[PDB]
């Protein structure tokens, strides 16, 4: 009878998380629709009824166990209601693990840095990233960058060690291994037949798709780097990786911002229509009703007027405050909004169709019982958003639209220049998502000793994604928690999984509409067999194992990275042809080391002695011209180093950063100081 | 004609303006100035001593309690929440005058009198702008009549479409001698 039991208890359940889910997710929207005390007062009780009744459940559904459910959408939805969490933790432990989470993400997000030259002048971290994407100033960006790594950084990095210990006790606890597997589990599921994926083989998916984007990647890297090479001269070697802190961005995320230094043919312009929209008295509500249009034609689903009446689709002028980031909700009871400010311009145009697809899903979805109301997993449902955001982004929609002139063609230097910016966009953030992940699964597993946490950071990081630390690091800084979504407790590899989902989805619904010719200029609209299919895969919500799910859709129970190598064809051949023998990158060059000296064996005083007769011995090179330079001990900068065998140095100027003194003006500096270096 | 009601005890509010279409009579214009001041008599397309002479087919006079200091928002070319929400003047057939009415003709000054600030409503926090000539919508009044006189900005529901309305009084800028506004047209 445990069957019979767990359906009653369920249903219940469901019924009342229902009507609860509608009152916090309303009051969450009223709050940030219109900002007063007064309604997060109401937003944050109602999120305290939504908590008490969760948490109540949770402990009933212990009766329910699991052994003895033979249907399946009881089984999944006992699961999700069933886990304890950070619960199986004592008090002490679940105290201070919420402390410790809470401090590590405060420290990031007021982290500030001063200009060590002038410091009067000093940026928050917005401030950081606008000056990180725009300056061209090697100097500027490297005191951005190290700055935040030695005012963050480190201050993160007592938080994230014992975070890691309590984090995977709490996994533990929920009959993981580790806190890897706890994240892991998010992707696991047991079906019938081949439908039966293990949390144990991401690790296996992700180095196999890894491996067959690498030549990819590494064509990119070849081309970036030379062109990067004429921005930064004599900075950036003709073999190697590139320096962190000339990426574009305060961790190299996306190569997105160096597309204005690396373009295939610059003289040309690029593909867009503001101009047009304006010309053509285009608004907020034009620009969402043109993307039901598109959604219609595809066939799946209009859109309610509860939408239309009850949505944010611009930004008041009314006196009252919001925040504008685009954001689509669903409050329930079948209630789907968009908050989003909306003005006429492409990048509008186009997010607009993103939010309004995740409501098509949210909407397919709907008839799903209320645990089991969301995509197959993580990535499907970013994938699924992408893939429908394409679709109009190609001049091949906004030609037919009525958007672009008639007389408009597609060149073969254009197509060049859009699949380029895409690559960085998603070519280069790849392997950055999975460098990250790689790292972080063996730091909660424990392959990699606390001790050697920064070590392999930054070989394993030159190894996959080619990129070097501009100066060398201490087991003081932890790197790592720089990101928000490490120092905040956030999965990542979604980001590389949604990328890989969403070719597989485009390609197959390509092929379904019946479009011959390149991927990249394929078209959704007016066709709605592959409307239909792609319906079909999203109404299935979590009822099913997220590989029935690919299945369906995609032809296979397994990810692949097919599709987007097929996606970026032209532009591996084109960047081959560019980029000739120099493909890939060693990992044996960094930007320090061709002036480095090396120094044969070691108490830590001792190296402190030893670099405070370095720095007195670059002193009196320089006091014998007429230049005078305040070298301290703390100016000559150490290498990796092998404990009491040997170990590299440099030095630099205390009023510069950037620049390193060369190995023979240190060397003389060294050989005409060779006395008076004794002691007692 | 029978201008026994434009010089009454109840003085109409800019939310809710009163109006008056006058036909088959002699005009008496003479009279009515000289029953109350006029401090200015602003025209375009016709002038004070074209209004006195000769008869027309038909003459509509609208008319509010108003404040001197204020003039200018009521003013052509202006985009104040006054005109714009409330009172859109009528500029396809050629007067706006700023008159006291002495406390001796009785004329009350009662009430909160008010003009509303705003009236979004949607998802496009669209406006909802008066036509010249015409009032402001009952839906935008009926939300104002039962907001704050601070201007606060609260949300209504009106057969299904959601509006946010705020309302300002001016009830404060009285005299004896109120200032008033009234507004003829002439066909
Ligand atoms: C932005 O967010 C704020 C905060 O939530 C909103 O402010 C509330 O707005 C609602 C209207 O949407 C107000 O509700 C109304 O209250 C009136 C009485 O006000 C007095 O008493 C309250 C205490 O209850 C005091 O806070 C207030 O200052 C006054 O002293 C009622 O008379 C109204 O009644 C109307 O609706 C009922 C519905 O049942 C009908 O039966 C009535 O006949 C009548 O039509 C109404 O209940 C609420 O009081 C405001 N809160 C506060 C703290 O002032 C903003 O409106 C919101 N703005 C937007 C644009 O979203
Ligand atoms: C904004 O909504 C109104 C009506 O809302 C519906 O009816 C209400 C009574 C309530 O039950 C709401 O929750 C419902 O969503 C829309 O007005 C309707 O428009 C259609 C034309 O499409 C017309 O045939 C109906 O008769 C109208 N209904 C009423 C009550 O007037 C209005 O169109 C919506 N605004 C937009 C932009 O779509
Ligand atoms: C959540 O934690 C509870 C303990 O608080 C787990 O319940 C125990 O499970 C063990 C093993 O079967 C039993 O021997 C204990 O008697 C149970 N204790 C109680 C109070 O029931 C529960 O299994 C955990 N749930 C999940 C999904 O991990
Ligand atoms: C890439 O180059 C474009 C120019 O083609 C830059 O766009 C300009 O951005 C500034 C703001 O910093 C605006 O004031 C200009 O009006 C924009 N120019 C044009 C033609 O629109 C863009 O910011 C550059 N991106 C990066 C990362 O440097
Ligand atoms: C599983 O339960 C659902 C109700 O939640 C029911 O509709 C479905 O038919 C059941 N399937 C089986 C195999 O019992
Ligand atoms: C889809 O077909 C319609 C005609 O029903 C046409 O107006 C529209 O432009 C077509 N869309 C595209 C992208 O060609
Ligand atoms: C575009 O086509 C022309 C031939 O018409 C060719 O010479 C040119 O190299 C091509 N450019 C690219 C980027 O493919
Ligand atoms: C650092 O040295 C470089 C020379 O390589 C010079 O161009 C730059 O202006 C110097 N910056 C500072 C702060 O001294
Ligand atoms: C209003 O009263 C004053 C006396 O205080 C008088 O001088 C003035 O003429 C009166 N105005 C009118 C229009 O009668």
């Amino acid at each position: 009878t445990t069957e019979e039991e767990a359906r009653d208890f369920l249903d219940k359940f469901n019924s009342e998380a229902e009507n609860l889910s509608h009152e916090s997710a309303l009051a969450s929207w009223d709050y940030n629709t219109n900002i007063t005390d007064e309604n997060a007062q109401k937003m944050n009780e109602a999120d305290s009824k939504w908590s008490d009744f969760y948490k109540e459940q949770s402990k009933r559904a212990q009766a329910f166990p699991l052994q003895e459910i033979q249907n399946l959408t009881i089984k999944l939805q006992l699961q999700i209601l069933q886990q304890n969490g950070s619960s199986v933790l004592t008090a002490e432990k679940s105290k201070r693990l919420s402390t410790i989470l809470t401090t590590m993400s405060t420290i990031y997000s007021t982290g500030k840095v001063c200009n060590p030259n002038n410091p009067q002048q000093c940026f928050t971290l917005s401030g950081l990233e606008d000056i990180m994407e725009k300056s061209k100033d090697y100097h500027q960006r490297l005191w951005v960058w190290e700055g935040w790594r030695s005012e963050v950084g480190k201050q993160l990095r007592p938080l994230y060690e014992e975070y890691v210990v309590l984090k995977n006790e709490m996994a533990r606890g929920n009959n993981y291994e580790d806190y890897g597997d706890y994240w892991r589990g998010d992707y696991e599921t047991e079906g019938e037949d081949g439908y039966n994926y293990s949390r144990n083989q991401l690790m296996e998916d992700v180095d196999r798709i890894f491996l067959e984007i690498k030549p990819l990647y590494e064509q990119l890297h070849a081309y970036v780097r030379a062109k990067l090479m004429n921005a930064y001269p004599s900075r950036i070697s003709p073999t190697g990786c590139l320096p962190a802190h000339l990426l574009g961005d305060m961790w190299g995320r996306f190569w997105t911002n160096l597309y204005n230094l690396t373009v295939p043919f610059e003289q040309k312009q690029n593909i867009d229509v503001t101009e047009t929209m304006k010309k053509q008295s285009w608004d907020a509500e034009k620009i969402f009703k043109e993307a039901e249009k598109f959604y219609l034609s595809v066939g799946l689903y209009s859109m309610t007027q509860g939408f239309w009446n009850n949505s944010m689709l611009t930004e008041p002028s009314d006196g009252r405050q919001v925040v504008c980031h685009p954001t689509a909700w669903d409050l329930g009871e079948d209630d789907f909004r968009i908050k989003m400010c909306t003005k006429v311009t492409m990048d509008d145009f186009l997010t607009a169709h993103h939010e309004m697809g995740h409501i098509q899903y949210d909407m397919a979805y709907a008839k799903q019982p209320y645990l089991l109301r969301n995509g197959a997993n993580e990535g499907f449902h970013e994938a699924v958003g992408e893939v429908m955001s394409l679709s109009v982004a190609t001049p091949k929609h906004l030609k037919g639209m009525g958007l672009l002139p008639s007389d408009f063609s597609e060149d073969n230097e254009t197509e060049i220049n859009f699949l380029l910016k895409q690559a960085l966009n998603i070519v280069g953030t790849l392997p950055f998502t999975y460098m990250l992940e790689k790292w972080r699964w063996m730091v909660f597993e424990g392959k990699i000793p606390k001790e050697q946490w920064m070590e392999k950071w930054w070989e394993m990081k030159r190894e996959i994604v080619g990129v070097v630390e501009p100066l060398p690091h201490d087991e003081t800084y932890c790197d790592p928690a720089s990101l928000f979504h490490v120092a905040n407790d956030y999965s990542f590899i979604r980001y590389f999984t949604r990328t890989i989902l969403e070719f597989q989805f485009q390609e197959a619904l390509c092929k379904i509409a019946k479009h011959e010719g390149p991927l990249h200029k394929c078209d959704i609209s007016n066709s709605t067999e592959a409307g239909k299919k792609l319906k079909d895969m999203l109404e299935l919500g979590k009822s099913k194992p997220w590989t029935y799910a690919l299945n369906q859709i995609a032809r296979t129970k397994e990810m692949d990275a097919k599709p987007l190598l097929n996606y970026f064809e032209p532009l591996f051949s084109w960047l081959k042809k560019q980029n000739g023998n120099s493909v890939g990158w060693s990992a044996d060059w960094s930007p320090y080391s061709e002036q480095s000296l090396k120094v044969r064996i070691w108490n830590d005083n001792e190296m402190y002695l030893f670099r405070s007769s370095v720095a007195y011995a670059m002193r009196v090179y320089f006091s014998k011209m007429n230049k005078t330079i305040p070298f301290t001990a703390e100016d000559v900068r150490v290498s990796d180093e092998k404990k009491r065998v040997s170990f590299k140095f440099f030095v630099t100027s205390p009023t510069n950063i950037s620049d390193i003194i060369p190995r023979s003006e240190v060397e003389d500096a060294i050989r005409m100081s060779r006395s008076r270096i004794n002691d007692a | 004609c029978n201008f026994t009601e434009l010089f009454r005890e109840r003085a109409p509010t800019i939310m809710q303006y009163k109006r008056e279409v006058f036909t088959r009579c002699n005009y008496n214009l003479s009279l009515l100035l000289s029953l109350v001041q006029v401090d200015e008599f602003v025209c375009d397309k016709a002038t004070p001593e074209a209004l006195a002479t000769g008869c027309y087919s038909s003459l509509t006079v609208d008319w509010f309690a108003f404040p001197y200091a204020w003039k200018s928002y009521l003013a052509i070319g202006s985009a104040d929440r006054i005109v714009r929400f409330n009172y859109n003047q009528d500029y396809s057939n050629p007067c706006r005058i700023h008159s006291k009415v002495n406390s001796s003709i009785g004329i009350s000054y009662a009430g909160a009198y008010s003009y509303i600030t705003n009236c979004n409503y949607g998802a496009t926090n669209k406006d909802d702008v008066v036509k010249p000539g015409g009032r402001a919508s009952q839906q935008c009044i009926t939300g104002a009549l039962n907001s704050p006189t601070t201007g606060q900005l609260w949300a209504y529901n009106f057969g299904g479409v959601p509006y946010r309305v705020s309302r300002l009084t001016y009830t404060d800028h009285l005299s004896d001698p109120l200032d008033m506004v009234y507004v003829i047209t002439v066909k």
